[PDB]
């Protein structure tokens, strides 16, 4: 960049005199700073010593190798958190800085690095005066312009003007919200607007989670007001909903690939945090740090719960509070239990595909659910008498024939189990651990992990990150998370609202029925439909309407299936089944292609409810369709209420076959009109709807109406005079009509 | 039988007579089995999969008729029934009328199948301690009220052995679990083989919610969680309200009635004298209130009674006498047998100094 090259510039200074370069720079940054400029630096190997608490000077001198071959091999020699140093480590950082080469004791008395010169990351501020007086200090802001040149790396999926609203958004939401009551530190910073950036070429969702994480419901009110004083929109809630089908289990403008399933939990949708387990959910598709941050005792294992339970992603657990360790996260027959789980768990997902097997293959997998652990050589045995069984015997013969070493001598990680399988890991309560534990995390939080369980000289960073997130909850009892990982993740609260199916459903124990009462789609199907065909406590036109405008397609097929004016609607459900959408689905699936659109049919008036957005953009092809249901079955009504017609207006009927009829002419060629609108490729072409549906409207006030027939043939002249044939039978009629008149 | 009918229905007595002896069927298995924590391996249909497997496997028999997997919407509106009906006493009567096809049906408060008596406000606190040992849930009470022998003698009423554990601050994993180098450990004997910890209030919070979360613990060496199949319900005691437990178990909350109780207890101290000494003891109390570093209770009162019965073999003065010799000052000992010579008849300060 151009201010980044003013610091690189100060930092070439700073290496023309032999000592340890230092960034006394403020904070937010991190050393990427010295980080990218070893590439631009004749071959100069990024040797980033992550000092932390857990770190002997042993493990810094070794030969009894980083910090080793460091001194072996020159290398810029970046070392992460001198300040979180144990004050003997500290010393031997001091002694390096020295000209005196190290006078090792371990091995040997002392090491005789051309140039390796060593970089140190001066942490936010500690540091003793004589180490910090032996180094260089190099000092370090950024700009918002500059800010929108960084952003050009990002702005191919971007409009360039709301790229620089996004900007300008960030910007002045920090400065304003650095002025006033709205707590916590509030920090605001340019990893997330590049967040929101590159959020945004996955086509709302950038307000939705990036003003999530304001807790006070009146600084939400005050950003949302920011938001409008910015991006010049109304910050109206889009509601989210459950659509939680087999293949994918999904909330408002989120997925998620709910493919095999480990939990089997206990706990229910709770429909009232379906406003915030959408946010997450989210934030466990875009591979972002998940926080489930917030109050005590308001359901946050349930969140991730319940999302990695449907997902299936193998909730695992550790409790970060106890003062645990960094190497607490990073003795034969432990090994023989570890490995009986995980014959059993090989065997299930054996049996969960092949269904074939049984034989003491059966009395195998008893054992392997049951050191004096000979019994394991029989499991062996096992082991010992097809492709599939070959599979299986892969990791399990291997496995014990290392186990036939169980006569032998021995020598006796947490995340690293889950980094390296695919579970997903909730660090729970994990308020209060320390600083520097959730410092070697925010290291594996931004991937590649530099264990210290290896054995000489290489890091082996495990990259099987993929179904692997870091979900931590919080709470608010004791401190909060450190700035640091606050300002590498996705913090999302969490509140009570305790909404009126959704208390139905928690505390349902005395209660008959909830209504997502599974995690399997076959049992909440049925579920919800006995729910709302039981919730339902010139009438049933706008009724039968809606009601078969609400339910799901698959759900239309289900009420079809499972067969007052429900009953009536089966009759709905036939002629709906015969024409509710023929080509009217079309428009849908043409109208519905254009935007961008899921891949199958689940929702409907979520789906018009969906495209908030775009049918705020005046189109209405969702709701005209919404629209045309409404003219469809109010059409049958009044078809249907015309064959009836096949006392005044009874009079006329009957003179089809007082005399002289005028009025059954006039009502039936108009109804032979609406059917005509009813079934046609203009008639999918026809807000004129509502138009006509005004006279659908009069054509029943009429004939509730039926002296007057001067008066209401001029009205239904007035909603002619509100295309060819659908007014050409009302002209014909009301001619015939007045040439009676 | 077919009474697991009414398994969830009452809580797990059903249950508990299950655990004497019970086999599975296809409808059975597929009721009674949903517990917190198992491995299946007979029809695992039910958790093999939530896809076309399980969304569409197969129910033999829901209603005595075979839908397939999702009879499940057949059966939770039909529990619920049951679970609103049992809302109207009898239930326990409901529950012995159930078990209809003699085993040790324990009657108490409500209801159960598994020295320190009252009728009084313990007959309260055993109401009100009736509920949640019935529900299995984690309890705890929150001086001197004799909660320890409470849930003591409630734990007699069972035929349970309370381990007692005073868990304290500069406590191991050893009774917890024990250190190896094979570990026997104390609480993962009790949860092997009632339990009940005090000192609660005053690492250890995160075994707590390990055996609180499920009836398993987390043994690191070993490698394996314990099934806690019987009746390992880990009752506490603390005066207060600030652990997780607060969260995680079911908290729960007339000394004078003591007059009668030793009355009851020794029988050769059906004299009032008694009740004079426990009017000793008030006033005892309200010489205290030249530093009281000691409080009478009822348990106090008790030895009082112990040792006036040990008297009683066989004026007294000498017995409260002892009662007050954890007074630092002569003068305040004085002044208590003071106090006790006015409780007393006149004084024999020859006793005083024999």
């Amino acid at each position: 960049t151009d201010t980044t090259l003013m610091n690189a510039s100060k930092v070439l200074r700073a290496l023309q005199v032999l000592k340890p370069i230092l960034l006394e720079g403020s904070p937010g940054v991190g050393k990427t700073s010295l980080i990218t400029a070893l590439a631009r630096e004749t071959g100069h190997q990024l040797v980033r010593i992550n000092l932390s608490d857990q770190t002997d000077l042993m493990d810094l001198f070794g030969s009894d190798a980083p910090f080793l071959a460091a001194m072996r091999n020159g290398h810029w020699v970046l070392l992460d958190e001198l300040n979180l140093a144990s004050q003997s480590v500290l010393e031997g950082l001091n002694a390096c800085l020295d000209h005196r080469n190290e006078a090792y004791i371990p091995e040997l008395d002392k090491v005789f690095h051309p140039n390796f010169r060593v970089f140190a990351a001066q942490n936010p501020q500690g540091l003793p005066r004589s180490f910090i007086n032996r180094f260089s200090v190099v000092y370090v802001a950024l700009k918002e312009k500059d800010m929108i040149e960084i952003a050009a790396c990002n702005y191919h999926q971007v409009n360039e003007d709301w790229r620089l609203k996004i900007i300008k958004f960030m910007f002045r939401l920090q400065d304003n919200i650095e002025k006033d009551i709205s707590g916590s530190p509030w920090e605001f910073n340019l990893r997330d607007t590049l967040r929101w950036l590159q959020l945004l070429n996955d086509a709302d969702y950038l307000e939705v989670m990036v003003l999530h994480r304001m807790r006070t419901v009146e600084d939400r009110v005050r950003t949302c007001e920011l938001f409008k004083e910015v991006f010049d929109i109304d910050y109206e809630p889009r509601t989210i909903g459950f659509s939680l089908s087999s293949q994918c289990f999904k909330v408002g403008h989120s997925l998620l690939v709910r493919d095999q399933k480990t939990l089997l939990d206990s706990q229910n949708i709770l429909q009232s945090q379906l406003p915030v387990l959408e946010s997450v959910i989210t934030c466990i598709n875009k591979k972002w740090p998940c926080i489930l941050v917030g109050d005590t005792a308001t359901g946050k294992t349930c969140i991730l719960r319940l999302l990695a339970a449907i997902a299936g992603a193998k909730i695992k657990e550790m409790a970060v509070n106890s003062d645990t360790d960094t190497m607490d996260l990073i003795d034969i027959s432990r090994k023989a239990s570890e490995l009986f789980t995980d014959l059993s768990q090989q065997l299930l997902n054996i049996v969960i595909k092949y269904r074939n097997f049984d034989i003491f293959r059966e009395t195998s997998l008893y054992t392997l659910t049951t050191s004096q652990a000979f019994t394991l050589l029989q499991k062996v045995v096992d082991q010992l008498d097809e492709t599939l069984v070959h599979s299986l015997g892969d990791i399990h013969e291997k496995a014990r024939k290392l186990l036939a070493e169980f006569s032998a001598s021995p020598a006796g990680g947490y995340l690293l189990k889950a980094v390296e399988e695919g579970h997903w890991f909730v660090l729970d309560n994990a308020n209060l651990c320390s600083p520097a534990v959730l410092d070697r995390l925010n290291s594996l939080l931004e991937l590649i992990v530099n264990e210290k369980t290896t054995e000489d000289g290489h890091p082996k960073t495990i990259k099987p990150h993929p179904n692997f997130r870091l979900f931590l909850t919080v709470n608010p009892v004791y401190g909060e998370l450190s700035r640091a990982m606050r300002n590498r993740g996705v913090e999302i609260f969490l509140l009570k609202e305790a909404l009126t199916e959704i208390d139905k459903k928690q505390m349902s124990l005395l209660e008959p029925a909830p209504i997502s009462s599974a995690v399997d789609t076959l049992a909440s199907n049925i579920s919800y439909i006995k729910y709302v065909f039981e919730t339902m406590g010139n009438y049933m036109y706008i009724a039968h309407a809606i009601i078969l405008a609400l339910f799901s397609p698959r759900q239309l097929k289900l009420l079809r299936k499972v067969l007052t004016l429900k009953n009536l609607v089966q009759k709905i459900y036939c002629a709906d089944y015969f024409n509710h959408m023929d080509l009217k689905a079309s428009r849908f699936m043409d109208i519905y292609e254009y935007p961008v659109q899921l891949r199958e049919v689940v929702g409907l008036i979520q789906t018009i409810n969906d495209f908030q957005s775009v049918i705020l953009t005046s189109h209405l092809e969702l709701p005209e369709t919404y629209a045309s249901g409404l003219l469809f079955v109010s059409a049958h009504e009044i078809l249907d209420l015309t064959e009836e017609v096949n006392t005044y207006l009874l009079k006329s009927a009957s003179a089809v076959y007082g005399s002289t009829p005028s009025l059954w002419n006039l009502l039936n060629q108009f109804s032979k009109f609406l059917i005509e609108i009813a079934s046609s490729n203009i008639v999918y072409k026809l807000d004129v709807i509502r138009h006509f549906l005004k006279l659908v409207v009069l054509w029943k006030n009429i004939y509730v109406w039926t002296s007057r027939f001067y008066c209401y043939t001029k009205m239904l002249g007035e909603w002619m005079f509100t295309k060819l044939l659908e007014s050409f039978l009302p002209k014909d009629s009301l001619e015939k009509f007045s040439e009676l008149q | 039988d077919v009474l697991i009918e009414w398994v969830a229905i009452y809580p797990q007595i059903y249950d508990i007579l299950e655990h004497i002896n019970y086999v599975p069927s296809n409808t059975l298995q597929r009721l009674r089995l949903h517990q917190p924590w198992s491995k299946i391996d007979y029809d695992v249909w039910f958790l093999y999969a939530s896809d076309e497997i399980r969304e569409t496997c197969k129910v033999k028999y829901y209603g005595e008729t075979k839908t397939y997997g999702e009879v499940f919407v057949l059966e939770n509106e039909r529990i619920s029934q049951l679970h609103r009906l049992f809302v109207s006493e009898r239930a326990e009567h409901l529950k012995n009328l159930l078990f209809d096809a003699l085993p040790l049906v324990e009657l108490g408060g409500n209801v159960f199948f598994n020295s320190l008596v009252l009728t009084k406000s313990t007959q309260e606190n055993l109401n009100r301690i009736t509920p949640y040992l019935v529900q299995k849930r984690p309890i705890l009470l929150a001086e001197g009220i004799g909660k320890k022998f409470l849930i003591t003698q409630i734990a007699a009423k069972l035929g349970q052995q309370i381990i007692r554990i005073h868990l304290s601050d500069s406590t191991d994993p050893k009774m917890l679990i024990g250190t190896y180098t094979w570990q026997p450990g104390v609480l993962t004997q009790a949860v092997i083989t009632w339990i009940l910890f005090t000192n609660i209030e005053h690492e250890v919070l995160s075994v707590l919610l390990p055996l609180l979360e499920k009836r398993q613990l987390v043994i690191p060496s070993r490698g394996e969680t314990i099934y806690a199949k019987g009746s390992f319900q880990m009752f506490a005691t603390s005066s207060m309200k600030t652990k997780i437990l607060g969260q995680r178990l079911w908290q729960i909350l007339y000394q004078p009635d003591e007059c009668v109780e030793v009355v009851s207890t020794l029988y050769p101290v059906l004299s009032i004298i008694c009740p004079t000494l426990y009017s000793v003891y008030k006033d005892i109390f309200d010489l205290f209130s030249s530093k009281i570093y000691r409080r009478l209770c009822l348990r106090d009162f008790y030895k009082f009674i112990k040792r006036v019965a040990f008297l009683y073999h066989k004026v007294f003065k000498e017995a409260i006498d002892m009662f007050g010799a954890f007074i630092p000052s002569r003068d305040g000992f004085d002044l208590v047998v003071r106090n006790v010579a006015i409780e007393l008849n006149i004084p024999p300060e020859k006793a005083l100094q024999l």
